[PDB]
Formats: C-alpha cells, structure tokens, sequence
DNA sequence: TCGAGAATCCCGGTGCCGAGGCCGCTCAATTGGTCGTAGACAGCTCTAGCACCGCTTAAACGCACGTACGCGCTGTCCCCCGCGTTTTAACCGCCAAGGGGATTACTCCCTAGTCTCCAGGCACGTGTCAGATATATACATCCGA
DNA sequence: TCGGATGTATATATCTGACACGTGCCTGGAGACTAGGGAGTAATCCCCTTGGCGGTTAAAACGCGGGGGACAGCGCGTACGTGCGTTTAAGCGGTGCTAGAGCTGTCTACGACCAATTGAGCGGCCTCGGCACCGGGATTCTCGA
C-alpha cells in the first residue's frame, strides 16, 4: 500500500544525507577538541548525543543540523516561573571554593545573555583556525539563541550550535509523577532512569520584556533516546533475537503526515513533532502489548493512534510527558482556528487516501 | 507511661522538599536528632555570654546574630545571617 | 607456588579496609576489660549494653587516629615501619603528656 | 556468681591491632607496637570509665547507662553522634 | 469569638517548630527574660544548616545507588566540605568509617 | 691571633640568657603598625586602646615560643640538629590546626 | 593607608623568639614561614575582637574584648581583667 | 531588739567572703535557685586552691632573695607541679617567662 | 563614680597567714583575682549542668562536691573535698 | 694538660616611686517573719541484665622461608655561624587638641503572668518493598620468563 | 612483552523485617487581656587617644672567612611479610530468674521575698624602704699549644 511505499521512501531517505552528516560530524569533532584545548570556562563542553536517525531528530531540512553542547555546573537552585513549570529561573547555592561563574551573574541570577554572548564570541575565534573547511558563523539572528555555523565544503550547510547546562542533582519536584511507565516497563526501570542528570536549555519566554534572557526549559533528551531504543516489554522486542513492532514506524508516518501538511498550509507554522512524540509516548502507556503494535496491523494502528490526536485537537488538553500541568494545546501555545484547521486537514487525508504523500 | 519529644518528624518534613524519593534510616534519624540538639545548645550558650558581658538582661535577634556570626566558619556566615533576616521580616511584616 | 611479593597483600588490605564500616575488636574480650577496670572504681556495677557499645566506639576513633599521625611521622624520618619512639613523639606533640 | 577478673587486657590480640593500624593507612609494623598501644588504651579506657561512674554515682543508681557515657565522652572534646542526646 | 489558630511557624514561613524554640529557650536558664523575636531567627538558622546536611548526604547516596541514607554517607557529606568539615572537626560519628585516603611514598614504584 | 669561639658556642650562652629573662622580644611600634594594618580590612577608623595591643603582642609571643619548641622537638626526632620549614608544617599538621 | 609592614618583624626578633624555645641552628627559609603564620593567628584574633566591638556599638577596641576573643579559642590569657 | 550582726564568713571560719558568692551564684543565673549549703562549700575550696598558689609562689620568691611576689614567681611556682600544671594547662600568664630547659643532643661532647 | 569589686582585700588577708613577712606586688594581685574568678566559673557551670541533668531545679552542696570531684586533678580533690565537708559541718553546728 | 683571655657573679652605695596603711562614708549584707512549692520517702509494677548450655565454624596461633629495608660508615661541599663597621629608626620627654566613653533623667512599650480552648504530635499496629544473601559469571591486575 | 593465575565487580533470583503510614487521644500552644520595669533617647562632662617635634644611642644591616653538618652512596645483616596447618573460643539461639529503674501519692521543711537597720569595703590621700641602677673587683669557663 500506500504507506509502506512511503516508509520505503523515508528509508532511502538516508543515503542522501549520510555524507553531510558525517561532514557535520567531522567538523563538530574538530570544534570540540579546539574546545577542549583551550584553557576557559567551556573547557569541560561535550556533545550530547541525542540521534541522527530521521526518528530522533526534529523536522529539518536534509541538509540542516542541530547539536546541543553540554556544560557541567555544581549546585544549582531552580526557581518556578509559571504555574505549570513551563519556565525556570536559575541560582546558586552555596559554593566553598568561590563560584567560577562570578561575573556571568546579573543580579543573584545567572544571565543567559552574557553566556551566550561568551560562547558566540569563543566560537567565532574557534572556527575562524579551522583552515581546510571552509566553516564560517553565521551572523546573529535576533530571538534565536542558536550560534549557527555555515559549512560550505561546497554546497551550504547550517548547523544549529545550543548551548545546554548539565544539573546531576535532584529531579525538580514538579516531574514527580512524570513519565508514569510503571506498569510498562517495571518500577526498577523507572528509578533508574529517575536517578540520571537532568538539562536545561535557554529559552525566552513571551511574556513582556522583563526576565528576558534569564529563562530556561528543562531538557531530558537522554530518557527520551533510551526509551526509544529500549521499548518493548520483552527484552529482546526489535533486537536481533527478537520481534519487531511498529512503534517507530507510526512515529515516523505521523511526522512526515504533520511534516508535508505543514509545507502544504504554513497555518500549521505553530505544530511541532513534539506533539507527536507525546501523543505516541500516551499511546505506548495505553497499550503496552507488543501485539497491540504488530506490523502487519500498522495502518491500523496508526488510525487508532489518528482517532486520537482528533480529539486531543478537539479538547485542547495535551499534558506534557514529563510535566503533567503542562498543556501542550493550551490556547495561548496553538490558536483554536489552527487546530480546527488541523482537523479539516488531518479528516480530509484520511477520508482520501493521504493524497499528500504523494 | 511518660513520653518523650524529638526532632524526628521537623527533619523529616524538611528531607521531602530537597529529595522527594528518598527515605531515611533511624540511625540516621538519631545523628540528626542529637546534631539539631548540639548546635542549638552551641547558639544559645554564646548569646547568654553576650547578653551578660554587656549587663543587658535579654535575648533580642542581635544577640543571636552576633552569636551566629561567630560560630559557623566562612561564607556560612553570610548565607545563613540572610536566612534569617528574611524570616524575621515576613514574621514581623504579619 | 604463588607467592605474592612482600608489600602487596599490605596494601588489599588497606584498600579494603578503608572502606568498610563495621567493628574490628571482638566484642567479648572488650566487654570483659570494661568490666575489669570498672571493678576497682566501685563494686557490683552493671552495664547497659549501649553502654558498652559507645566505649567501643570511642576507642576505635580513637586508636585509629592516633596510627594516623604515627604513620606521619614515620615517613617524616624517612621511613616505612612504625616503631615505639613515632607514637611517644606524636602523644608528645598532641598535649596529651 | 561475682568472680573478679585478672589479665584481660590480652583479649586485645595482636591481629586486632594490626586491623586497626591497616585502617589508619600504615604499610609495615615493627615488632613492639603491641606492648605501646595496649598501654595507651588501658590509660584511655582508666579516664572516661571514672568519670563515668561519677556521673552515675551521683545519682544513686548501680547501672551506667549509655547516656552518662556519652557525657563523659563530651566532657573531654570528643563528643559522641549516636546515642542519645 | 476567638480567630482560627494560627501556629506561628506558619507566619514566618518556616519548618522548625518555633514554640517549641521559644519554650526551651524560656526554660533552659540562658537569660532573664526571652525577647519575642530570637526563636524565628533560632528556628530559621537550625532550618538552614539541616538542609545543608541532608542534601550533600543525599547526593552522595543517589551516587552509589542506594534509596535510604546510612551513616557512611552522613560522614562522606560531612568530611568532604571545607566549612562543614571545619565546624565539626571534634566530633566522631558512629559508625562512620573514614575517607579513602593511601599516602604518597608507600605506593609501589 | 684573635679569640674567636668555635661555631655553636655563642648559641649555648644566649639561650641559657634568653630562657632567663622575661621582657618583651618583638619591638613595639612595628606590631603597632602592623596591627593597625590588619585591623584595616574589616572596619574603618578604629581606635585601639593600649592595653589591647600589649594583650595581642603577649599572646603571639606565647604562641610563638611553643611553636618553635614543638617544631625543635620534630627537628631532633629526624637525626638532625637544623630546623627547616617541613618540620614547621608537620607541627602544624599533627596539633590539628590544619 | 599603611602598606608593607610584615617586614617590621626583622630576621633577628624570630632568631630571639627561636633561642627561647630551645632551639640551636635555625635554617635560611625559616622566616618567610614565621611571617605567613604570625599573620594568620592575627588575623583571627582580631576579627573575633572587632566583631565584639561592633556589637557592643563602640569605636574602640578595648582590653576585655581581645581577652574574650582568645578565651574564645582556647588560649586564656590571665592579667588584663 | 535585734541580736548583734556576725557575718557568715566568721560562724564558718573561712577568709574568703560569702555573701558576696551568694549573690554572685543568684544573680549569674546558673540555677533557677541556689540552695542555702553551696556557698560556704565554694567559698572553701576557693580560699583552698589559693592558699596552695600562694604558699608554693612564697617560698619560690625567698628562694632567690626576694620579698614581694612577681609574675615571674608565679609561673615557677605552677610550672613545677605536676597538678597545678594539669589544671593550668592552657593559661598563659602576662610576662611569665619559661622553665629553663636545654635538649640532651644540643650540648656539646 | 560607679565603683567595683574585686578580691584583692581577701587573698592579701589569705596571704597574711603562710608567710607572714611578704607582700605582693599589684600584677600578682591582678593575675590572682582573674585565677580566682576563672575558677570559680568553671566549678558553678559544672554545677549548673549537673543539677539540670537530673531535672532538679536547685543547687545543694552535694553538686558542688560531685563537680569539685570531676575537676580538680588527682588528690587535690581529695583534700579540697575534706575542706569543704570540714566547713559546712563547723558552719551547720552553729 | 696548662696559661690567657673574655663573660659572669658578688658586692657596696645611691635615689625614687610604688606598696602599705589611714580616714570618711554609703550601699549592700543581716536579722526577723511568712508562705507556697519542690524534694523526700514509701509502695508498687514489670522491663531488661545476668547466668547458663550446646554447637557450628571463623579467626587466632604457631612455624618456615627469604627478601627487602634499617642501620652504620665514608666522603664531600655548601650554607650558616661569628665578628666588625656602617647606617637607620625606635625611645623617651613634652605639648596640644578633641572624639568619644561614661553617667544622669525620664518616659513608654514590650514582655511576664493568667485563663481558656482546641488541634499538633506521640504511642501504637500493620503490610509490603528495599536490601541482604547466594551463585554464577566477566573483567582487571600482578608476576615470572 | 606475554600468558597464566588470582582476585574483584556485575547480573539474577529469593526472602524477611523495618519503615512509612493510619488512628485515637491528650496537653501544651495560641488567643485576649492586664501591669510595670528595662531600655531607648537626649544632654552634659572630662579623659585618654592621636598627632607632632627633637635629641640620643641601641639595634639592624651588610660583608667576609671558614669549620662542620646535610646529604648521597654503598654495604651488610636480621626481622617481618606471606602462606599453610592446627587448635581455641566467639557467636548464636534459647531458657529462666529477679534486681532495680521507673512510676504514683502524700506531706513537711526551707528558700524566696519583703522591710529596717548598720558596719565592711572602696576611693582618695600620704609616706618611706625595696629595689633598680651604677661601678669596681673576684670567679669561672673556653680555647690553642
Ligand atoms: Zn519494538
């Protein structure tokens, strides 16, 4: 049928990326040893490793990249800035040494802007040695955080560069009762995973002009990935001695659905494949048997998973995974007209075959 | 039967807001116990001295402060003189 | 025949030993010295068992800081063992005679 | 059944000695820290025990409860965590 | 009619009880006459100090795996700091241990 | 030819003097200043009354004065007679002030 | 403003203050030590007295407080009151 | 009519005063109230301990032809002992001086 | 004027008694006067401290002579304690 | 084992300033009662310390071997001592000005003391989950050839 | 440099007991009120801290020659680490007793408190003799021949 053309498709996809990719990773290298070279205070950054595969990443073009650099800081304090968690302020406890970070603090709190500023500056010098590639830095986009690099080896690559604070201490009480796989995947499993580090990614608020520059989200790229990888009730569900399901496959067709709906009707600008990922990681809690996933039944599954974003999108109610209070599908976050629009479409797509993959 | 009073429950209260999975073994509930009694005992002992020296006759904040100020070594010093402060202000601001 | 060279098992030891938590003295033979010299002080005295347990305790801590600062000394002189003048030297210096 | 006792400071047997020195991080031990370190621990044992039995004594009782130790303890810069306070 | 009680750790926005404070200080003989405003400042510093201690122990316990806290990891929070480890470097913990610690010389070559 | 005492000889006969006598060894006015100095940074425009500083000068003899007996003592354990700054640092070590 | 006045304590008060204890061929590298911790003990004596006299609302640092201030460590000094 | 005043210190036969420890003891606040037996006790063992400084320091001072009393005496005379020197183990006393002492090794063959 | 106490009448009267012919010169006055005042220091707050142990309120002779016992080194407590029984027994008599 | 020299002890005489005694006088210690509670003492209950017995086996004791470290001896060379001469700033005596400590009055508001009433915290009981334990691996480290 | 031998970290499966949580109840903490004494504030007195000038000699600073002590190297011997085999007694589980810790209930004596009275001790004078200092002589201890 239609959709395993289209998954066939999405697999071939690989092999015209590949080259860039490892050109990305090439280049990525060579920044983080200079990096680490360098005596400053970004000595200790490394690259999280978060996916390359289609599944893992976000909505990009082909030629496009993203990589999040990892810091390490001793004690922090997370204040909350909404209701629902969505924002958090940053502090610091006490620190016998002396904090290293003294002057990048405005006020008690630690300022965004300046490290930023810092690490743009740090980049720049950085790539400018780098001499058998032509990389350069993209001149600043006003509201994105991102340092981008522009790659011309000699077809134009950018690479997203987002810096990302690393925190091992406690998990933030508002994630208590966060990803409640309990019953799927066994309690031992979920402490384990509850007892790893937690990041926090800089993000501005819309919200007025103060505290701009001063707000972080919180990151748990590393659960997410492992769950991914590591789905399946039995142990060996989609390993080499196992079976497969069709999990990531209906992933994958909902993202490219949401993906060429999004390039059709640029109303859609506000939706993101993070409300795919967390209305399958429901669908995965509700129905944890692998033969609820079998694929042969994949385009079943898939409408089973499609029933329900329908009427996700006609609730407005979409809890974050990991932080219960926080709507996804909040008016302020989607506008009613853009999600009855969604379902014009999403209706339309399924009552005529997913013309739009052709 | 007389029954006693200890500290078991306030530290308890206190370990859920930093750590909200973790419990607690009554050894550690003992060390904890008799480290609260130490240093309260340590505080209130020098502020006595101090309001003696000076031929006062009570304890006001200041004395607790000055005597806070003299134990705790270092930066512990600065952080918890602004703890307490602040709760004496929201105290008094009600 | 797998004789280790002399200098090895030493240090196992060390590494495993600083890292336990329990008690190194037996306990009986402790019990009876407590009581031993409680006997000359007063007559007819009986003990809790906590009693006993903080002695024990005490004189752990104690003893084992004092081979601490032995060992100190010791490889001050240019040394590897330890010998009766160390400890008489590192109670000297403490105040404790 | 009250037998006095005579030479029980031997129950300190060597190995025990060696144990406590291993934990203090020491590498080889002479022939004569035996003799020295039971000296010292009777010596130490003669002072909290006496102060001990006073704290008890004053009270009018026969049975030196743990808590008096540990006033004894305290009374010489060595205060004790764990055992009631 | 009388208002609702009110416990007064609940206006000052603290844990530590205060009229238990406020009754030892009162009955322990340290001055003459306790003002009304020592037990808040009292309660809030004994408050802060616990909180110290029991986050670096719980860190320390989350590193090896390890749900509860046990004296071992009470006496590695404590013995690491530099001002902790300073205010109570006279006082032996129960069952504590001691920190791994090999000197220098005795290493083999 | 000159009389000249053999080296170690002089150092015998001010110590049997100096173990003697009881008067202050640390000249007044530079500890005055150097009190005033230290004092500096944690107040401004302090005034010190005399006998403050005449306590202060006395307590760091004494400290002093059982410093080097300690340190000497180190010293002799080592088969030597020459002090130098390790045994200073052991001192310090072993009375637990460090 | 006062500055560089450690070296107001000469090389031969520290070769007295050694004679007095007992000691018989001091080193070359004896002073530069000496200095540093005289100046430690300072510093901590006279912190603990200033914050005496700050409390009592004064601007002068008398007899008593530097006597309760090394009474505090353990170091009683008898004959100032 | 009111019976001639006899101070306490003559019916007990002491020097050392003790209405004056009495108040000392009400007004330090060591206890919520001091019994009527403590301070003739105390004031015993005071005029004891310095009976004994000052006897010891005494003959010190005639040794080497002295009459009046320095500090100097009274550091020989607590230097000495070896009580005296147990319970002043910590006290430094204001132009006292030290024993005269020379190591065995330093002196020469 | 306000005007001050000390014990300098008592100890020249104390020393008037074991030698009979010296006297004393206003330094060793000071250092006796602060000797006797740390003394007694030490002995009521040990007093104090025991009698609260106990949960009794008040001071007897009794824990004055259990804290001379814990202080005072060797057999020094001995005599000193053979005093005081010998005083509050004359004292008592009358 | 002795002269020669340099440093210390002994001793006789002078000057002063600090210890010792005297005189008001005022404020704290005594005498004399009253009372309301804390400590003394008897009597009862029930926990916890002591004494004992058999056994299962982990730790202590004893012996052999030999290798690495403690100790003594020699040589060497550079750093610290002793002394003389110059140069610097501590000491002592005397003014001179004024910030600040110490004392007095007075008046007001904050804390002690009571009485009532109601909820926070402690003793008790219970059920299940974290950790201790046993067994089989898989990997890290030391030692001779 | 390598392979063999040993020791340690890891994953899995199973039990069990202590800790996290309800539940009932009780006593001490909060609310409302009243009284009075400590402390805060303003004003005045005078003392003792800072500041400076100028002369005097004691001590610091610099430089020089050389005797001796720190240090490295080597060689030798005994004594303490390692391992194996044997013998002692420590845990451990379980009885069984009773001494004394702890509690409750009366009831008497004694320390706080108050009021009037008066003499011990403190501050402020005076005064002379114990000691610091000078200067000369005798005694002793160290060094080279
Ligand atoms: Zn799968």
């Amino acid at each position: 049928d239609k959709l395993k053309k289209v998954l066939d498709k999405l697999r071939l996809k690989r092999k015209d990326i590949s080259e860039a990719a490892e050109t990305v990773n090439k280049v990525v290298e060579r920044l983080l040893r200079r990096m680490q070279k360098r005596e400053s205070e970004f000595k200790g950054v490394e690259q999280l490793n978060t996916g390359s595969y289609y599944e893992h990443v976000k909505i990009s073009a082909p030629n496009e990249f993203d990589v999040m650099f990892k810091l390490e800081v001793p004690r922090i304090e997370l204040q909350e800035y909404y209701e629902t968690g969505a924002f958090y302020l940053v502090k610091f406890k006490r620190i016998p040494r002396g904090n290293p970070l003294s002057h990048f603090l405005e006020g008690e709190v630690l300022s965004a802007t300046k490290m930023l500023s810092k690490f743009r500056k740090i980049i720049k010098e950085e790539v400018k040695e780098i001499k058998d590639i032509d990389v350069s830095v993209e001149k600043e986009k006003p509201g994105s955080p991102a340092v981008t690099l522009l790659i011309r080896n000699p077809e134009e690559i950018s690479v997203d560069i987002i810096l990302a604070l690393e925190s091992k201490g406690s998990w933030p009480i508002s994630t208590k009762e966060g990803l409640p796989i309990q019953g799927w995947l066994g309690t031992k499993v979920r402490t384990n995973l509850r007892r790893e580090p937690f990041y926090l990614v800089p993000k501005n608020a819309k919200d007025g002009n103060s505290f701009q520059g001063e707000t972080w989200r919180l990151s748990f790229s590393h659960t997410e990935k492992y769950i991914l990888n590591n789905h399946g009730i039995e142990k060996t569900c989609c390993e080499s001695s196992g079976a497969k399901c069709c999990r990531k496959e209906c992933l994958k067709l909902m993202k490219y659905l949401l993906e060429q709906l999004k390039k059709e009707f640029q109303e859609l600008d506000a939706f993101c494949s993070y409300h795919v990922k967390t209305a399958i990681f429901h669908m995965w809690t509700q129905d944890p048997q692998d033969s609820q996933w079998d694929p042969r039944n994949l385009s079943s599954c898939f409408d089973k998973l499609l029933a329900f974003f329908l009427e996700c999108l006609r609730t407005e109610k979409l809890d974050h995974y990991f932080i219960p209070k926080f709507n996804l599908f909040s008016q302020e976050l989607i506008d009613r007209k853009s999600k009855e629009f969604l379902s014009k479409k999403i209706e339309y797509e399924r009552n005529n075959g997913f013309p739009i993959f052709d | 039967r007389s029954r006693k009073e200890s500290y078991s429950v306030y530290v308890y209260k206190v370990l859920k807001q930093v750590h909200p999975d973790t419990g607690i073994s009554s050894k550690a509930m003992g060390i904890m116990n008799s480290f609260v009694n130490d240093i309260f005992e340590r505080i209130a002992g020098e502020a006595s001295r101090l309001a003696h020296y000076n031929k006062r006759s009570t304890i006001t904040s200041r004395e607790i402060q000055t005597a806070v100020r003299l134990l705790l070594p270092g930066e512990l010093a600065k952080h918890a003189v602004s703890e307490g402060t602040k709760a004496v202000t929201k105290y008094t601001s009600s | 025949p797998h004789r280790y060279r002399p200098g090895t098992v030493a240090l196992r030891e060390i590494r495993r030993y600083q890292k336990s938590t329990e008690l190194l003295i037996r306990k009986l033979p402790f019990q009876r010295l407590v009581r031993e010299i409680a006997q000359d002080f007063k007559t007819d005295l009986r003990f809790q068992s906590s009693a006993v347990m903080a002695l024990q305790e005490a004189s752990e801590a104690y003893l084992v800081g004092l081979f601490e600062d032995t060992n100190l000394c010791a490889i001050h002189a240019k040394r590897v063992t330890i010998m009766p003048k160390d400890i008489q030297l590192a109670r000297r210096i403490r105040g404790e005679r | 059944h009250r037998k006095v006792l005579r030479d029980n400071i031997q129950g300190i047997t060597k190995p025990a000695i060696r144990r406590l020195a291993r934990r203090g991080g020491v590498k080889r031990i002479s022939g004569l820290i035996y003799e020295e370190t039971r000296g010292v621990l009777k010596v130490f044992l003669e002072n909290v025990i006496r102060d001990a039995v006073t704290y008890t004594e004053h009270a009018k009782r026969k049975t030196v409860t743990a808590m008096d130790v540990v006033y004894a303890l305290k009374r010489q810069g060595r205060t004790l965590y764990g055992f009631g306070g | 009619a009388r208002a609702k009680a009110k416990t007064r750790s609940s206006r000052a926005g603290l844990q530590f009880p205060v009229g238990r404070v406020h009754r030892l200080l009162r009955k322990g003989n340290y001055a003459e006459r306790v003002g009304a405003g020592a037990p808040v400042y009292l309660a809030a510093v004994l408050e802060y100090l616990t909180a110290e201690i029991l986050e670096l122990a719980g860190n320390a316990a989350r590193d090896n795996k390890k749900t509860r806290i046990i004296p071992r990891h009470l006496q590695l929070a404590i013995r690491n700091d530099e001002e902790l480890n300073k205010l109570l470097g006279k006082v032996t913990i129960a069952q504590g241990g001691v920190l791994p610690n090999i000197q220098a010389v005795l290493l083999p070559k």
